[PDB]
RNA sequence: UUCGGGUCUUGUAAUUGGAAUGAGUACAAUGUAAAUACCUUAACGAGGAACAACUGGAGGGCAAGUCUGGUGCCAGCAGCCG
RNA sequence: ACCCACUCGGCACCUUACGAGAAAUCAAAGUCUUUGGGUUCUGGGGGGAGUAUGGUCGCAAGGCUGAAACUUAAAGGAAUUGACGGAAGGGCACCACCAGGAGUGGAGCCUGCGGCUUAAUUUGACCAACACGGGGAAACUCACCAGGUCCAGACACAAUAAGGAUUGACAGAUUGAGAGCUCUUUCUUGAUUUUGUGGGUGGUGGUGCAUGGCCGUUCUUAGUUGGUGGAGUGAUUUGUCUGCUUAAUUGCGAUAACGAACGAGACCUUAACCUACUAAAUAGGGUUGCUGGCACUUGCCGGUUGACUCUUCUUAGAGGGACUAUCGGUUUCAAGCCGAUGGAAGUUUGAGGCAAUAACAGGUCUGUGAUGCCCUUAGACGUUCUGGGCCGCACGCGCGCUACACUGACGGAGCCAGCGAGUACAACCUUGGCCGAGAGGUCUGGGUAAUCUUGUGAAACUCCGUCGUGCUGGGGAUAGAGCAUUGUAAUUAUUGCUCUUCAACGAGGAAUUCCUAGUAAGCGCAAGUCAUCAGCUUGCGUUGAUUACGUCCCUGCCCUUUGUACACACC
RNA sequence: CUCUAACUAUAAAAAUCUCUCUUCUC
């Protein structure tokens, strides 16, 4: 939860940790720890999301420690700079249509 | 911490800029709760502890979903109870959960006399009752010094509500703590909720404080 | 899955080929003629160099610091 | 059912209070009766260890335990699956008086 | 400026002293019909104060171990769950 | 007789909780811890058991009365979620069926399992094991077996010990050995050692039911989840739904739900379309030279690192292009579904890659210097060397191969591809010219790569002939001999080629597999393995269809409703 | 602010199931 809770500090957008092994026991447990919200599926999942695999060697044995964080799009360099489904509309710019007949001269010019 | 909280729902708007001095006029005027930090700003002296935490099981077709129900209980130890039951994933969220739930649920109480009455009143002013499933529960006046003559966990709870002497009967399936505790509390609620003789003469209505003071809330 | 039989051995034993600890070859390997000079025994190594004892077997005087290189008959 | 399970041995010889018997009959509750080769019918019992994990029948020799106190009844142990009971008969060390084949 | 005075206290040490005293002996006396014993009291009577506290238990119920080694659904434990 | 407003009494009913209950529910099952209207009769855990016995009524059947000894930690009630149902409903799937196509199962071969055998036939998987562990093992790979070496036992301490800890050793005996393995002797070597104690390494040793990682499967379907919010005392539920719609929890919507997250899609690779752009002797084309042949009219077909020019074809960047466009139907007219036109493309445009939560005691310690524990650690389970086996054979089973011939086989002749790959610290792809019948060898070449192999001039196929219904010129296993090739080593036949032998086989029982368009099927080619080896496998292209364009009947799947004594869940 | 009309039509057979049940504390 530290990790995590840095994760999200650093100002991503989603994180995930993942602990299997002998967690205080024998029998095999595997505890997800997530926040934000993390996308599995589709190329973006490479064009984002790092991860990271490592083996800790405690004395009963080996626990898998796997580390996904979902990098904000807005500050990606190199690729896409959104995900493929965000669609930003513009908000167009006002204008006061009273101005009817509104004849207008400039100077001709060469 | 970093209490930042924009103000939402009204009556945090009220306390927030302060116009509610303490939750008497609140209780006096029934109004509604839904977040806790009210009772953090008005009630600093929130004590609290858990009670117990029971691993909750669902069957699904994959394995069995399991979850952690927390029965947790806040007080002052000065006449101000409230009760929070919450289930969550992890124990911890769980109890973080359960203590909002309970200081969203705070309720007074009515610290009576066994008679002939001295200061700092300790004991109920009368003999209340409470129902959860078959946990019935029986709160009666006790003399000065009599101690809490009660099961631990309801024991705890009444410690938590200032109360120094007061006898308990239980009846049905008391095992079951979460509703046991329930049950006292529901109780305990009730010892305003019975018109004692003292208290007979009409009052005088006062103006609803959240009501007179509308141009401070609904942050323009 | 699998647990494996003793080895059990039709062989009576090989040990480690001792070496023999020569107590003061040189006395075997030099002659003193009476506190002046000295003989050398059984033959000097031409293929290694002055020095060099050689060895005695039989019909053949061999090498050993180079061994393969010298074993002639004399 | 092999995923719930826990997932060429060698003969054990009988040693100081444990024989090698034919069971005649199959019990219920669990129970068998089997012939030690001693002119004698005793009741055995199935071990733990044994109960559901490897089976037995009618006409197996089949390694049993006497207890010191009451031999009348005794409980098996080590099972023999009908090849080194060929063995066991050609070693001798029980009478061949009971040859079982197919 | 790291300090560090432990400046004020608490504990922990097979380090180290001198105090105090009974359980036991026992002069006596009292106590009793006679006596024991007590209540007093000479002189004796503590260093590891060997002048030695056991009885159950440490998964829950229920306070206390996920320490070591042994046995390996056997021995056994367990009022119940195990 | 009806209508209205009644009222008294009766069977009942609906709504609700503001009362109860544990709930299902109850207008009484309320007026019960705030415990008292009057009253009878029953029960005190379940079994034993309404059984034993004695009465008592009865003809009899039997009824009323009615235990105990003893045996157990539960039995039981209501509801919740799952699972299940030869329960219902609405939808789906060629790992289901229908219409069929191709087959497999019969035959011989190959290959992998089991069994048997063996010293060893090393081992692990039993829909999701079986042409899988890339597992196409001759030495190695190595795991097994018969054997021989060596220590790749760091470091600490002690101990010997420099009058030598020790090592190495020609020749012989001995050894398969040309191993100083052991011995005979003698030499050589010098504090790195040796032998005892710890201690550590090593291990294709064991334990995938200790584990990580890994992938497979549940599960190619469409399903998951939290936050406040409501319902419940709670297990939980609603959101996640009545309907219609989609491939989709996909939307239209309706809504104690509201807004959000994952999955689906979106997205990426590939396939297609670009006479639009950018360009090109490592791709092409035109003109024009110089040349070859023919017709002779200036026409063709050719060659040619000549010159100029061009980019349609070939490349690959930028991009463009389709989103159901337009129209006609149908649709609470919305979601969409159907039909035609335009088009290149109108099934999500085709095929793919990633692919949620939860889980399996699924497999893998035999991939790892990923790894806990245990085992072994000197005549070793370390490592190496020689040889054997993993490929044996009374038998059964799974992928596949060649066939059973006339749509054929054998001769000639025609002559079209697309994915690749390729020599370096070594030695590949090999053109061409030689020779040989062939496999092959030979000498020079090119090619580190759109340049050369290469236009991989491949097969099926196409055309002309021979054969002629014959187990026949089908079929080519099983069998002798020879020539070569890789290899230190081909015997237990590596492989190729030559001759001869020609077996089994007549469309294959019950069953069962895969499949809806460039599809199945036939046909090969390239790559992995590789020194040599494929019948395997990935990919590629070629010749290219019959039959659906639907349904839950078998086998399953989604969700909903329902019932359950199930929850290790109908095994 | 006026109303009460449609409807069909199935059942053959299918028995049994050996383990192994394992924590929630910040
Ligand atoms: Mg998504
Ligand atoms: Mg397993
Ligand atoms: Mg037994
Ligand atoms: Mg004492
Ligand atoms: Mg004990
Ligand atoms: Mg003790
Ligand atoms: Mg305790
Ligand atoms: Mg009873
Ligand atoms: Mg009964
Ligand atoms: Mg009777
Ligand atoms: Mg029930
Ligand atoms: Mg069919
Ligand atoms: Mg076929
Ligand atoms: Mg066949
Ligand atoms: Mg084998
Ligand atoms: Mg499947
Ligand atoms: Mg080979
Ligand atoms: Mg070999
Ligand atoms: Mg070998
Ligand atoms: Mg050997
Ligand atoms: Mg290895
Ligand atoms: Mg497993
Ligand atoms: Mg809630
Ligand atoms: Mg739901
Ligand atoms: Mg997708
Ligand atoms: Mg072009
Ligand atoms: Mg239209
Ligand atoms: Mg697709
Ligand atoms: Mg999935
Ligand atoms: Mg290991
Ligand atoms: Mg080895
Ligand atoms: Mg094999
Ligand atoms: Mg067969
Ligand atoms: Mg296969
Ligand atoms: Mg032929
Ligand atoms: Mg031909
Ligand atoms: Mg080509
Ligand atoms: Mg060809
Ligand atoms: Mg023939
Ligand atoms: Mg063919
Ligand atoms: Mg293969
Ligand atoms: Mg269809
Ligand atoms: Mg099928
Ligand atoms: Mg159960
Ligand atoms: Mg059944
Ligand atoms: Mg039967
Ligand atoms: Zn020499």
């Amino acid at each position: 939860y530290g990790v995590v809770r840095y994760v999200m500090e650093s100002g991503a957008k989603g994180c995930e940790v993942v602990i299997s092994g002998k967690l205080r026991a024998a029998r095999a447990k595997s505890m997800k720890f997530a926040d934000g919200f993390l996308i599995h599926s589709g190329q973006p999942v490479n064009d984002f999301i790092e991860t990271a695999t490592r083996h800790v060697l405690l004395r009963q044995g080996v626990l898998g420690i796997k580390v996904k964080i979902m990098k904000d799009p807005s500050r990606n360099t190199s690729g896409p700079k959104a995900l493929p489904d965000a669609v930003t509309i513009i908000e167009p710019k006002e204008e006061e249509p009273v101005l009817e007949p509104s004849v207008k001269d400039y100077r001709p010019t060469e | 911490e970093e209490k930042g909280w924009v103000p939402v729902t009204k009556l945090g708007r009220l306390v927030k800029a302060g116009k509610i001095s303490s939750i008497e006029e609140i209780f006096l005027h029934s109004l509604p709760v839904k977040e806790f930090q009210i009772i953090d700003q008005l009630l600093p002296n929130l004590k609290d502890e858990v009670m117990n935490i029971k691993p909750v099981q669902k069957q699904t077709r994959a394995g069995q979903r399991t979850r952690f129900k927390a029965v947790v209980v806040v007080g002052d130890s000065n006449g101000h109870v409230g009760l929070g039951i919450k289930t969550a994933k992890e124990v911890a969220g769980a109890i973080r959960a359960g203590i909002i739930i309970a200081k969203l649920s705070v309720i007074p109480i009515r610290r009576g006399y066994w008679g002939t009455n001295l200061g700092q009143p300790h004991s109920l002013a009368t003999k209340t009752s409470g129902k959860c499933g078959s946990v019935s529960v029986r709160l009666i006046p006790a003399p000065r010094g009599s101690g809490i003559v009660a099961s631990p966990a309801v024991k705890k709870l009444m410690q938590l509500a200032g109360v120094e002497d007061v006898y308990t009967s239980s009846t049905g399936s008391t095992r079951t703590l979460e509703n046991t505790l329930k049950a006292a509390f529901v109780a305990i609620g009730n010892t305003y909720g019975f018109l004692t003789p003292n208290l007979w003469e009409v009052q005088a209505l006062t103006p609803s404080p959240m009501d007179v003071y509308a141009d401070y809330a609904t942050a323009s | 899955g699998k647990k494996r039989k003793k080895k059990v051995y039709t062989t009576p034993k090989k040990i480690r080929h001792k070496h023999k600890k020569v107590k003061l070859a040189v006395l075997n390997y030099y002659k003193v003629d009476d506190e002046g000079k000295v003989a050398k025994l059984r033959k000097e190594c031409p293929n290694c160099g002055p020095g060099i004892f050689l060895a005695n077997h039989g019909d053949r005087f061999y090498c050993g610091k180079c061994h393969s290189t010298f074993a002639t008959q004399k | 059912k092999g995923r719930r399970g826990k997932n060429k041995r060698e003969l054990i010889y009988k040693e100081e209070g444990q024989e090698y018997a034919q069971i005649t009959k199959m019990l219920g509750n669990g129970r068998v009766e089997a012939s030690c080769f001693d002119g004698n019918k005793r009741m055995a019992h199935i071990r733990g260890k044994l109960r559901k994990k490897v089976w037995m029948g009618q006409g197996d020799i089949i390694l049993v335990s006497l207890r010191d106190f009451q031999d009348d009844q005794c409980d098996v142990v080590h099972k023999y699956n009908l090849d080194e009971a060929r063995t066991l008969k050609n070693q001798g060390e029980l009478p061949e008086n009971a040859k079982i084949n197919e």
